[PDB]
């Protein structure tokens, strides 16, 4: 005949949990605001600081050391595209699409698009390039899978655009991340590894059709890619989907469709 | 208002029905013909909701409860105020998961990203349907689903569970279970990892994914890698919602009895089923 | 059909990774195991180099014998018999001392006294592997999140098996080894405190635990989706925004009318996962110690705080 809980105690848990929803409320606005360090304050369509930015303040800023002298970065801090935008609107009020004023591919904009990131290439842990053509990269080989070196490369229009001459490959992580494509005038493009389908003739491109290869953007050294050139290239080959769609879903409907 | 670097992204295409008329966004949301959809659907639930609220006699959030028609229904209609309004809240409910869905394709589609997130989705509709339309179907009428009311839920999940013994027996559940549990190791696991290494000791400068794979070597012998781990995440909560679904669909309709007693198909397998000794001899 | 990067299409090889040194001791590192093209589909191919150390060696000598203790029991039970072993496996529990033992060490081996045994063995195989966890980030230069994350796992088992126990006065009141054994515990302990999804901490760790594979779900669909422009190598779009991370946070600002960052989903990440097990862990603990019967409770607090 003992237990002394009876008169208040259960109390306990009354105030745990009452507790526990008053952290959870602070938990929410202290992940809420370390998730604006990027792309805040909110913009009107033309650039200018919105009126209304919400009911959550910036966080105060944080820096991360950028290893092998790369500098710091500190957010949040000063947002500007820093690069030419081709569009312009085409209502008059707020919340409508905005029109490409050229060609949205090669303007870099809607899936298109890229981010004006550093000129300079991603760095593993010994700060060496991360992603190296495999010829350059000493012990690299296929290990399993068909080798796509030598293939031919065929576009959504079902056009042959070129050969895969290598694969690039993320030394530290040991994954295909490119296949370099030499064009018919002997020039070579990168290809995204996830915008590719290898197949036992061919290696297929749903993305681009045959004569947008050309206009893939190119590297300005021929065996390290930056992280702006990179950013370029996987704009340009998403932006394909969209963009030509009109010479894509023109033949895979001339391919088919033949009894009536 | 606009992020910083979205007005590159607002671009017109992407859309799957209607052309231009409903692309566009109104604030921070895009719309187009499944946002419309989803805003009608979702309404009119809700409505509906609010009107079985008003039968039931009760504005308590913690009491209003819409449920299913009796079993004496069977898979036919039924008045209103005796789980009409379940049926079609759950039509409702229905048209506003799946328009949900193909508004994140109209959205894919915009930004030319590839379509895992809608496709990850369906997985929950289709657990959602497995109980309210596929289960209930299978077993002939709609009183099997549960009802919708934030308590009266669990009470459903409760008295369905005892309804075949302790539940942990069912097989699927337990696969089910085991892969929930991985899959929040792996979500804290992999949140600590990043975090661990884009936030170092107090002065260093941030760490590499060579790092992080280093990490996993030494704690463990293996790093399944950056680009693993979310397929890994993505595999494991999937699998998880798959097995809740099948262990479900199973259950009343090719098993019906105590979960318990399916596992005497183990113990009786003639080679050991008669040896005396230990728990079943 | 387009490629979705589920499966690799293509592997590659390169020299074996012997890894980031920093400050590790690497006289206590392994070789490189073997590579498996098996796992190489879908992560790295690579297994090993591992750490060992001393508190290594004690974390995996204390687990094995942790584990041999109950294994050794269940034969046992089995009647040193192999078949009656295999057959009954699910079966066999190696159970804690009874209630009148209270938290003494006098039980005999047969009838608790093993049980005790066997859980000191875990208990210094997770602390041990705990300060591991520790250890290694350090050795790195690494933040200390992983063993902040494991400790919130770490503290819903030790109020199962120590914490509880201890308030509730007796170690009958841990969770017994055993497959079977421990479901049939996890129920029973349910139906003797009227009911867990009556306490509120059972359900918030229930929001935590779906909210965990909802994320998931999330957050490795948005990675694939978008690692067609690299997102994957998300420490770099953290240092060097891209048009990855963009494209994923305007995915959700247009879906749900907001969005994270390439740095705070992970955040999102630790905090849905740990919660888990947090709130979980004070559920379980105020349960029979403070709280009797979650039905009854509830129909004191939660209708009668509605005042
Ligand atoms: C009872 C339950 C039993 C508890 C058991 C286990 C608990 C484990 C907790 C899990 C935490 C995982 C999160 C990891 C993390 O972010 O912190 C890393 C942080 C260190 O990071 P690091 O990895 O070493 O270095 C990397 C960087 O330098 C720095 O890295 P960083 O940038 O990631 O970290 C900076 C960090 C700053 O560092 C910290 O101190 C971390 C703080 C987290 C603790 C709270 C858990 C409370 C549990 C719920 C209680 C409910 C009540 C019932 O910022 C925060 O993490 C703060 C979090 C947000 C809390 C918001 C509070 C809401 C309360 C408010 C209400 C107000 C108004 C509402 C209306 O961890 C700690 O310092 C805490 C440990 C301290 C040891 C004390 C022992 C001395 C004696
Ligand atoms: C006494 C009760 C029984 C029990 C009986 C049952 C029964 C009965 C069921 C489960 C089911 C589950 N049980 Mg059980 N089980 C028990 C003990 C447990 C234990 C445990 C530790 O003891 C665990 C971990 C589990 C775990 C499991 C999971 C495998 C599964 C639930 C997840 C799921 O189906 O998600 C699937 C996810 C969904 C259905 C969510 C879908 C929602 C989507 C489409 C959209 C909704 C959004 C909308 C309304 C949002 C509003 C808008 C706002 C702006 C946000 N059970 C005990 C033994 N269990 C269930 C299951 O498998 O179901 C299929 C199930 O029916
Ligand atoms: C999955 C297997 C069982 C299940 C069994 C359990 C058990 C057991 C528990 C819950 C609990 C929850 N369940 Mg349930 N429940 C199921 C079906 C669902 C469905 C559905 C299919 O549409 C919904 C909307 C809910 C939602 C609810 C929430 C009230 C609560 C927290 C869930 C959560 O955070 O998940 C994770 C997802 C997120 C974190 C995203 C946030 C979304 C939440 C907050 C949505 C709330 C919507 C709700 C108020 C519906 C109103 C909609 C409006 C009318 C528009 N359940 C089936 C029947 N559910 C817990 C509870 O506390 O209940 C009292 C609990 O213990
Ligand atoms: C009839 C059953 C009862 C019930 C009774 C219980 C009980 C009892 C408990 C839960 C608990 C939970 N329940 Mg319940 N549960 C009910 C029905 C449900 C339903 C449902 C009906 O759909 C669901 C979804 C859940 C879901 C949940 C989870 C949210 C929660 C466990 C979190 C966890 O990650 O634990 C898993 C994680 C751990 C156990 C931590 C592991 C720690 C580390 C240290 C492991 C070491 C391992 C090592 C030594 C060995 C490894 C070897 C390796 C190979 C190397 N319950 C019904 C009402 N439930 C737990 C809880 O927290 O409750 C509040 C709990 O104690
Ligand atoms: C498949 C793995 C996991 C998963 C994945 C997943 N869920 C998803 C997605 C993905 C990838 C999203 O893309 C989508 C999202 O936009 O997320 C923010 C979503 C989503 N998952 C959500 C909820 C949710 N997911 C759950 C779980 C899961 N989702 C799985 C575990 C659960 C659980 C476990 O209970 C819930 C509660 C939403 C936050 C969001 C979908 C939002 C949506 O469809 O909105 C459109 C419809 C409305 C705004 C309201 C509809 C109102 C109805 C007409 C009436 C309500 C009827 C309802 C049935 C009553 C329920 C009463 C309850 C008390 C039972
Ligand atoms: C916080 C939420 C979730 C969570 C988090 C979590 N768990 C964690 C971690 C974190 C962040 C750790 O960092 C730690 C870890 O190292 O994970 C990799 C861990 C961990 N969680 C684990 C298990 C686990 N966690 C649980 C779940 C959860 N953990 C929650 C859902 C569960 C459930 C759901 O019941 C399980 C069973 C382990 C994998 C690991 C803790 C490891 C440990 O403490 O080890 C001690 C014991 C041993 C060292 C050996 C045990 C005996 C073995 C049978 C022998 C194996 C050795 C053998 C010789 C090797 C065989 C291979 C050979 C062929 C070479
Ligand atoms: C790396 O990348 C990543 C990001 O970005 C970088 C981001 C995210 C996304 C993740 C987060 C932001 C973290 C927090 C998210 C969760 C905890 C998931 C649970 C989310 C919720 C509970 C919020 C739910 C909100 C919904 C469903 C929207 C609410 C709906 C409205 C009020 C209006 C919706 C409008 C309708 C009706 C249709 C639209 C049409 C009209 C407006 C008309 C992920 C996964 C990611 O990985
Ligand atoms: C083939 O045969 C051999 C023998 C070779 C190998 C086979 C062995 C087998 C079959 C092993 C079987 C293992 C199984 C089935 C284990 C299952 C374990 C489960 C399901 C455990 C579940 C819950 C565990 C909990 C909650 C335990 C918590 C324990 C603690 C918190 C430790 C507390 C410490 C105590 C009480 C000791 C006190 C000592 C001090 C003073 C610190
Ligand atoms: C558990 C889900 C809780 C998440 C909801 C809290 C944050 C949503 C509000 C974000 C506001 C967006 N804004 C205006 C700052 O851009
Ligand atoms: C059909 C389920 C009932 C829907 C009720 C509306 C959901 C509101 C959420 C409950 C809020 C409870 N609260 C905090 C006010 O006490
Ligand atoms: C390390 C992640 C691998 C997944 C293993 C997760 C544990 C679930 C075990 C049940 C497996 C059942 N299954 C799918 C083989 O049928
Ligand atoms: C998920 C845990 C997986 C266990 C992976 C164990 C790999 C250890 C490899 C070390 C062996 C190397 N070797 C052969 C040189 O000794
Ligand atoms: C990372 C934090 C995300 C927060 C998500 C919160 C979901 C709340 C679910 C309500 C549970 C209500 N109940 C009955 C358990 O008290
Ligand atoms: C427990 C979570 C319940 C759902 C709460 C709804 C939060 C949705 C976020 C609001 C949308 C953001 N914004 C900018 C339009 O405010
Ligand atoms: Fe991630």
């Amino acid at each position: 005949m003992v237990g002394v809980t009876a008169f208040g105690n259960f109390d306990l848990a009354s105030l745990a949990i009452y507790s526990f929803w008053i952290f959870l409320a602070g938990l929410i606005y202290y992940l809420q605001t370390e998730n604006m360090r990027e792309g805040y304050p909110l913009e009107n369509e033309d650039g200018t600081p919105a009126a209304n930015q919400g009911p959550f303040p910036l966080p105060k800023p944080k820096t991360f050391i950028l290893p092998h002298g790369r500098g710091t970065l500190t957010v949040p801090g000063p947002e500007s595209e820093d690069r030419p935008i081709a569009l312009a609107r085409t209502a008059v009020s707020e919340g409508f699409p905005h029109a490409p004023t050229g060609d949205p591919m090669k303007d870099g904009v809607g899936p298109a698009s890229w981010v004006a990131r550093r000129d300079l290439p991603e760095l593993d842990g010994h700060g060496h390039n991360k992603i190296k053509p495999m010829k350059a990269a000493a012990g690299f080989h296929v290990s399993a899978g068909k080798n796509p070196i030598g293939l031919p490369v065929r576009g959504c229009d079902l056009e042959i655009a070129g050969k895969v001459v290598d694969i690039w490959v993320d030394i530290p992580e040991q994954m295909a991340r490119f296949l370099e494509v030499e064009l018919k005038d002997g020039s070579t493009r990168l290809l995204p590894m996830q915008m590719v389908k290898v197949q036992s003739n061919r290696v297929h491109v749903n993305a681009l059709s045959s004569d947008l290869f050309a206009g893939i953007p190119t590297i300005k050294s021929p065996t390290e890619v930056t992280l702006l050139e990179e950013d370029k290239i996987c704009g340009y080959v998403a932006g394909g989907l969209m963009y030509a769609a009109p010479k894509r879903k023109s033949v895979v409907a001339a391919m088919l469709a033949e009894y009536a | 208002a606009l992020l910083s670097f979205e007005r590159k992204y607002r671009v017109p295409g992407g859309t799957l029905v209607g052309g231009n008329l409903f692309d566009f966004w109104v604030g921070p949301f895009y719309v187009g013909f499944f946002g419309v959809a989803t805003f009608f659907f979702a309404a009119l639930g809700i409505i509906l909701i609010a009107w079985s609220a008003v039968l039931q006699g009760t504005w308590n959030p913690q009491l209003i409860s819409v449920y299913p028609p009796a079993l004496e229904y069977g898979l036919g209609g039924a008045p209103l105020a005796k789980g009409g309004l379940w049926q079609i809240i759950t039509i409702c409910a229905t048209g506003a998961f799946v328009s949900w869905a193909l508004r994140e394709v109209e959205i894919c589609r915009k930004l030319g990203i590839g379509y895992h997130i809608p496709f990850a989705f369906a997985f929950a509709i289709l657990a959602y349907l497995t109980l309210v339309l596929f289960r209930p179907v299978m077993m002939g009428a709609w009183g099997y689903a549960f009802p919708y009311g934030i308590w009266t839920h669990l009470d459903w999940v409760s008295n369905t569970g005892y309804t075949y013994g302790n539940f942990h027996y069912n097989p699927a559940h337990m696969i089910a279970i085991s892969f929930f549990f991985t899959n929040a190791l792996a979500l804290a696991l992999h949140g600590a990892l990043v975090l661990s290494a884009a936030n170092p000791e107090k002065g260093k400068e941030m760490r590499t994914p060579d790092h992080e794979d280093t990490f996993f070597r030494d704690l463990v012998g293996y790093s399944i890698g950056t680009l693993g781990i979310h397929r890994l995440g993505l595999l494991l909560s999937l699998s998880a919602v798959f097995f809740s679904a099948l262990c479900m669909i199973i259950t009343g309709t090719i098993w019906f009895d105590q979960w318990v007693d399916w596992w005497q198909w183990w113990v009786k397998l003639p080679w050991w089923a008669n040896i005396p000794g230990g728990i079943n001899g | 059909a387009e490629y979705q990067n589920i499966f690799s299409q293509v592997q590659v090889r390169g020299p074996a990774d012997l890894g980031m040194t920093e400050d590790v001791n690497l006289a206590n590192r392994s070789g490189v195991g073997p590579f498996s093209t098996l796992l190489g589909w879908f992560g790295n191919a690579q297994l090993g180099p591992i750490y060992l150390g001393s508190l290594g060696v004690l974390s995996l000598f204390s687990g094995l014998m942790w584990f041999f203790t109950i294994g050794i029991w269940f034969w046992y039970q089995a009647g040193w018999n192999p078949a009656v072993f295999l057959r009954d496996l699910f079966f066999f529990s190696l159970e804690p001392p009874a209630p009148e033992y209270g938290l003494s060490f006098a039980a005999p081996l047969k009838e608790g006294g093993l049980w005790l045994i066997a859980s000191f063995f875990m208990f210094v195989a997770v602390w041990s592997w705990w300060g591991r966890t520790y250890l290694r980030a350090q050795a790195l230069g690494m933040g200390k999140h992983t063993a902040w994350a494991f400790l919130s796992a770490i503290w819903l088992w030790m109020v199962l098996g120590f914490i509880r126990p201890i308030l509730m006065g007796s170690w009958s009141e841990a969770v017994p080894y055993g497959i079977f054994s421990h479901l049939d515990w996890t129920n029973n302990f349910s139906l003797v405190h009227g009911n867990l999804f009556y306490n509120p901490f059972h359900g918030l760790s229930i929001a935590f635990l779906y909210g965990s594979a909802l994320l998931f779900a999330m957050h490795g669909a948005t990675i694939l989706a978008v690692s067609r422009f690299g997102g994957e190598r998300e420490l770099e779009q953290i240092a060097d925004r891209g048009t990855a991370a963009e494209r994923a946070a305007l995915f959700w600002r247009w879906t749900m009318g907001f969005n994270a960052t390439m740095e705070g989903i992970h955040r999102w990440a630790i905090w849905m996962a740990v919660l888990v097990t947090l709130t979980g862990g004070i559920g379980i603990l105020l349960s029979g110690t403070v709280v009797d019967n979650w039905y009854v409770w509830g129909q004191n607090h939660g209708m009668a705080p509605l005042n």
